[PDB]
RNA sequence: UAACUAAGCUGUAAAAAGCCCUAGUUAAAAUAAAAUAACCCACGAAAGUGACUCUAAUAAUCCUGACACACGAUAGCUAGGACCCAAACUGGGAUUAGAUACCCCACUAUGCCUAGCCCUAAACCCAAAUAGUUACAUAACAAAACUAUUCGCCAGAGUA
RNA sequence: CUGAUG
């Protein structure tokens, strides 16, 4: 699993100049500690996309789609441990994991290379 | 502004209020919480007798405490803010400055629905 | 109950006149729907009864507000007609 | 004014769930209802029992 | 027409005019009329800014001897 | 003559007054019109009950104590033992809508009361307590 | 050839759209004062909008606020806060006839 | 420009050594949020008063 | 020869544009006991009250200045294909020809 | 109208339901 | 109405312009044919229905020796004529 | 649950039965439900959801598609807890020729929370999904008539 | 309130 720190400096602050040299009042009302969900989903999807795909830049990509809705699927079974009972998040999880494995589907007929 | 507490003190004394309000702001502190800032919105009557530590409260100080907290650390903060003997009504709410006003565009001229009903001849 | 007494529902008399302040109160209470509400809440209504009732008084609503509004439009031809015999 | 009529009726283009049902359809009629008579009530209840308090007393 | 574009400007600003409308007559000439006449040969005059165009159209109905109210 | 139908609250100054008293000392007249029975409790400002009427003491039965006339004398039979007691002014507090809900108020007056103020206090619950079913399945 | 022609141009004489009396405002839940001028004085239901007059969105603004203060324990449900009794009504409801 | 203005308002939050004397100072400069509307639409508040 | 087009866009009812609270002059060409049929000119006529001051002032022929407020009252109701036109305008009464 | 099929397959439904009752 | 678009030159602010080229191109044909039916000897009849101009309509079919129809139009006029005027009757030429 | 006052309270077209450890006023936890706003028409795939706050959160760079997978109103079942109020059943009282019904009273399962089942509705907006058109054209009524790709169904009625 | 059948 990965382990985001809580001072990360979310992207919507850390492609900006002059972040290092502001005090700790700011970097923590900043960082990943004052944050909600969202912004952990950001930095996750940036840390896999940096490092899975070749051309981030390419979204509308096969292999970008697969791997933006891989943090989705990791984040509806972090949130079924928690929530049981929840049907309609249960939902979305076995229907995103099958939206998952059709696009995996078609990479495995369009680009055996990248789908491996 | 990220957080706010809009806390209902028991109506007491000046120290006594000075000391509930720092342990209040301490107690916010610990949780790893920075405090923005704190208006005293007065000591007005109560709307209505709210009982609250086996007590009968007609008044009552409003405070008004934002800051900015992780999501995790408010239901500890309300857990902590309900069991003091000196706080009549704690609540954490989202502050008000955080969503954006929008354009309130104003009443736009809707038409009577037509074609309800076949033109058949009655 | 932990409201304050003598302020909610209260109107004051004038000269001692008790039955027109009566009719005051029933206007009050008539103009913000308590009294239906309270005729209503003496027996239960099921929610698809009420769901039902809310529809009948819409569309009801809906044809008095027409014919109102039709029959403030069409006033003004109710005059004397000038053109009688031809 | 007038309730709002777009989105309330079962329709083919509406695409949700209908609002009214209507009993009758919400066609403008060219005659209005006639008055409707007030039903009687009993008069002079509180002077007949001030005329029976006399005679009950005396 | 372009000319409404102009009548809307003198109807936002000064209102209706001071000489009443009439409609009998079929070459009657309004204030508005007169303003739109004196806008399009401003703007054949070589001058482009809607201020320079307007405010000194309505500086111009002054030679004729009309008044003009402005609603504030 | 500025007259306003709101209630004097003890927050304000105003100086109002009957038969030198203020409007919290005035005793109260509790009203509890059902649809069967009306019942009338006059008590004090201090929450002391002075005097109790109701259709069901004054010799009435089932159907008669449920008319407005049952009502207007149980308000006379209220007032008399009320101006016994020395009361000459009451603010009238009504509990529910029955058919004896002005009959009382106007009895109250017939029988020897100034009424200074009605207040209309009916319990209408918030959604709270599920009422009975509705009769003619 | 002809110049006199009618262009297919937007509508210069469009009349702006009316505001309600809270657009472009901020509606919050301290100002008891605001949230009362929209509650009736001798029972405090919340008025519709065929009363108030509010455009869709402060109409649910001023819901949510009122239900949000009566319960945090800054407006009273029962009744209006007799110190808000003098304010402007704003209000098409008239009671006194 | 937002960090810029966050670097703003990082200067008047409450700290450990702040916190004497902004409870002291709260304490004696009370807030009110409470302003009426009209039928035309403008704000009146109840300051001048 | 003139196109219509060419007279339409010199016409005094196109240099009037909208027709709400415009000045207009109309005469007057049916009396009834209480209502004053004034043709403004436009389309149709509209029918004021006589006033109580200069009442009998009003004669057939008698030009009258007007606030035009519609020039035809038309609208729609529950069910309705098309308006329901009234076949006249709203305008008030100011005045008689001041000059 | 299409009642009279319902009252008949409520019939059936009542008559059946009664049969499973008594045996 | 529906069938009015192609005789519409446009719409001046909610009320709808005719255009007065096609007017005229109508009214011509509608002359012609009104006067060729006058000349042949034909029965010309003018029907209108609105209570402002019958006293109007009447004089000029009157000044124009034609007939006229402003009141209100019986069932079976047209069709059920040797009904309703009399035994054998010669229908109008022309209705305008 | 306590204190003052009264002998009545509840109950219906009218009564009776029931409670008089009853009724009115003043204080009062727990449970259940969530007036006005709502003349609003939003969210969710459907069921469903409108007292307040907070956290997580509402798939698909978006065609159709099962007997596969996951849900599925009320009612019902199992184990534990709660029970103000309502209420199947039941027992009394009315009415009736009869009334194991409609009307009145009391009370039980149940409606409430946790966990696991059951998988049914006039689950209907009786109108399938996806992109469209207003051409030809009214069996009747109703929600106007239709295209192109599909899937699921329909072969007289009862039996069923 | 109530009140069956041909
Ligand atoms: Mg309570
Ligand atoms: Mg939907
Ligand atoms: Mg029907
Ligand atoms: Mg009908
Ligand atoms: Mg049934
Ligand atoms: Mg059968
Ligand atoms: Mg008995
Ligand atoms: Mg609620
Ligand atoms: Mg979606
Ligand atoms: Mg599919
Ligand atoms: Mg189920
Ligand atoms: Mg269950
Ligand atoms: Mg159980
Ligand atoms: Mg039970
Ligand atoms: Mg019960
Ligand atoms: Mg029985
Ligand atoms: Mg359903
Ligand atoms: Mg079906
Ligand atoms: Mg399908
Ligand atoms: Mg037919
Ligand atoms: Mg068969
Ligand atoms: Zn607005």
């Amino acid at each position: 699993q990965d382990d985001p720190p809580p001072s990360m400096l979310l992207l919507d602050y850390q492609n900006v100049p002059g972040i290092h040299k502001v005090d700790d009042v700011v970097k923590r009302l900043l960082s990943l500690e004052m944050a909600n969900q969202k912004e952990k989903l950001k930095i996750k999807k940036m840390q896999l996309m940096n490092k899975v795909l070749e051309n981030p830049e390419d979204t509308s990509s096969l292999e970008a789609r697969i791997v933006a809705l891989t943090v989705k699927i990791r984040n509806y079974e972090e949130h079924m441990q928690k929530h049981r009972k929840d049907k309609a998040h249960k939902r979305f999880l076995l229907m995103s994991i099958d939206q998952r494995k059709k696009m995996l589907k078609n990479l495995r007929e369009t680009n055996y290379a990248v789908f491996e | 502004p990220r957080y706010e507490l809009a806390l209902i003190l028991k109506a007491m004394q000046r120290p006594e209020t000075a000391a509930a309000l720092k342990r209040t702001l301490e107690a916010l502190m610990d949780r790893g919480a920075v405090v923005r800032n704190l208006e005293n919105l007065g000591e007005r009557m109560l709307p209505y007798k709210i009982s609250a530590h086996n007590q009968r409260h007609s008044r009552g100080g409003y405070f008004l405490v934002d800051f900015y907290a992780p999501a995790t650390t408010v239901e500890s903060m309300m857990e902590h803010l309900s069991r003091d003997i000196d706080v009549i009504r704690p609540n954490i709410v989202k502050h008000p400055l955080t969503q954006e006003v929008k354009e309130c565009e104003g009443i736009v001229p809707v038409p009577l629905e037509e074609k309800l009903y076949s033109t058949k001849k009655r | 109950a932990n409201h304050l007494k003598f302020i909610a529902r209260t109107v004051m008399v004038q000269e001692g006149n008790v039955e027109g302040a009566y009719r005051t109160l029933n206007r009050i209470l008539t103009m913000d729907g308590l009294i239906e509400d309270i005729k209503r809440r003496r027996y239960y209504e099921k929610p698809c009864r009420r769901r039902q009732r809310e529809s009948y008084e819409t569309c009801r609503r809906i044809y008095n507000m027409e014919m109102a509004r039709k029959i403030n439009f069409l006033m003004r031809k109710n005059r004397a007609d000038p053109w009688q015999g031809c | 004014a007038t309730p709002s009529l777009r989105g309330r009726l079962a329709r083919l283009g509406n695409p949700r769930r209908p609002i009214l049902k209507p009993n009758k359809p919400l066609i403008l009629a060219n005659h209005v209802g006639e008055r409707r008579r007030e039903k009687g009530e009993a008069t002079c209840i509180t002077e007949m029992s001030v005329m029976m308090a006399c005679w009950k007393q005396n | 027409y372009h000319e409404d574009r102009i009548r809307a400007k003198f109807y936002s600003a000064y209102g209706s005019g001071p000489k009443a409308f009439d409609l009998f007559n079929p070459n009657f000439k309004s204030t508005c009329q007169r303003f739109v006449e004196k806008y399009i040969e401003l703007q054949r005059l070589g001058e482009t800014d809607e201020e320079k165009l307007f405010v000194e159209a309505g500086k111009a109905l002054l030679a004729e001897g009309v008044t003009l109210r402005r609603v504030g | 003559s500025s007259f306003s139908i709101y209630p004097p609250i003890p927050g304000q100054e105003n100086s109002l007054r009957w038969a030198g008293k203020k409007f919290e000392e005035i005793p109260i007249a509790h009203i509890k019109a059902s649809y069967n029975n009306t019942q009338i409790q006059v008590v004090s400002a201090a929450h002391q009950p002075l005097a109790h009427a109701s259709c069901g003491t004054e010799g009435f039965r089932n159907a008669k104590k449920g008319t407005g006339i049952a009502a207007q004398t149980a308000g006379i039979a209220a007032a008399a033992k009320a101006t016994g007691k020395g009361v000459t002014h009451v603010r009238v507090v009504v509990k529910g809508l029955g058919p004896g809900r002005l009959s009382a108020i106007k009895g109250l007056t017939m029988g020897g009361l100034e009424v200074i103020s009605i207040t209309d206090n009916t319990p209408i619950p918030h959604n709270g307590c599920r009422p009975r079913k509705a009769r003619r399945l | 050839s002809n110049e006199d022609l009618p262009v297919p141009m937007e509508n210069p004489y469009k009349e702006p759209l009316k505001k309600c009396i809270l657009c472009e405002k901020h509606v919050d839940y301290k100002n008891v004062q605001l949230l009362s001028q929209f509650i009736s004085p001798f029972t405090g239901c919340i008025y519709g909008r065929h009363i108030t007059g509010l455009c869709g969105k402060k109409q649910k603004e001023i819901t949510k606020a009122i239900k949000r203060a009566q319960i945090l324990g800054f407006m009273p449900v029962t009744y209006k806060d007799p110190a808000y009794l003098k304010d402007p009504k704003v209000c098409n409801i008239k009671y006194r006839e | 420009q937002e960090v810029l203005q966050l670097q703003e308002e990082a200067k008047t939050f409450i700290t450990r050594e702040n916190l004497e004397a902004r409870v002291e100072e709260a304490l004696d400069s009370p807030k009110s949020y409470n302003w009426a509307i009209t039928r035309e639409g403008l704000v009146v508040r109840p300051q001048q008063k | 020869v003139e196109s219509f087009a060419s007279m339409l866009r010199h016409s005094p009812l196109t240099q009037m544009g909208p027709a709400k609270n415009k000045l207009v002059i109309g005469q007057i060409f049916h009396i009834v006991e209480d209502d004053l049929y004034i043709d403004f000119g436009g389309k149709f006529h509209c029918v004021c009250k006589r006033p109580e001051v200069d009442g009998e002032k009003y004669q057939k022929g008698t030009r009258v200045r007007l606030r035009l407020l519609d020039l035809e009252l038309t609208s729609r109701f529950l069910g309705a294909t098309t308006d329901t036109t009234i076949l006249e305008a709203d305008a008030v009464l100011l005045g008689l020809q001041e000059s | 109208k299409n009642i009279l099929k319902i009252r008949r397959r409520k019939m059936n439904h009542h008559k059946y339901r009664k049969l499973v009752k008594r045996t | 109405h529906r069938f009015m678009e192609p005789y519409l030159f446009g719409s001046r602010l909610g009320q709808d312009i005719i255009d007065l080229e096609q007017t005229a191109a109508h009214l011509q044909l509608a002359l012609n044919f009104t006067a060729h039916v006058a000349y042949r000897e034909g029965i010309i009849l003018f029907v209108s229905r609105h209570r402002q101009f019958a006293h109007l309509i009447e004089t000029t079919a009157r000044d124009c020796g034609e007939y006229a129809h402003t009141r209100y139009f019986k069932g079976g006029l047209l069709t059920n004529a040797p009904l309703l005027l009399g035994p054998g009757v010669r229908l109008p030429d022309l209705i305008i």
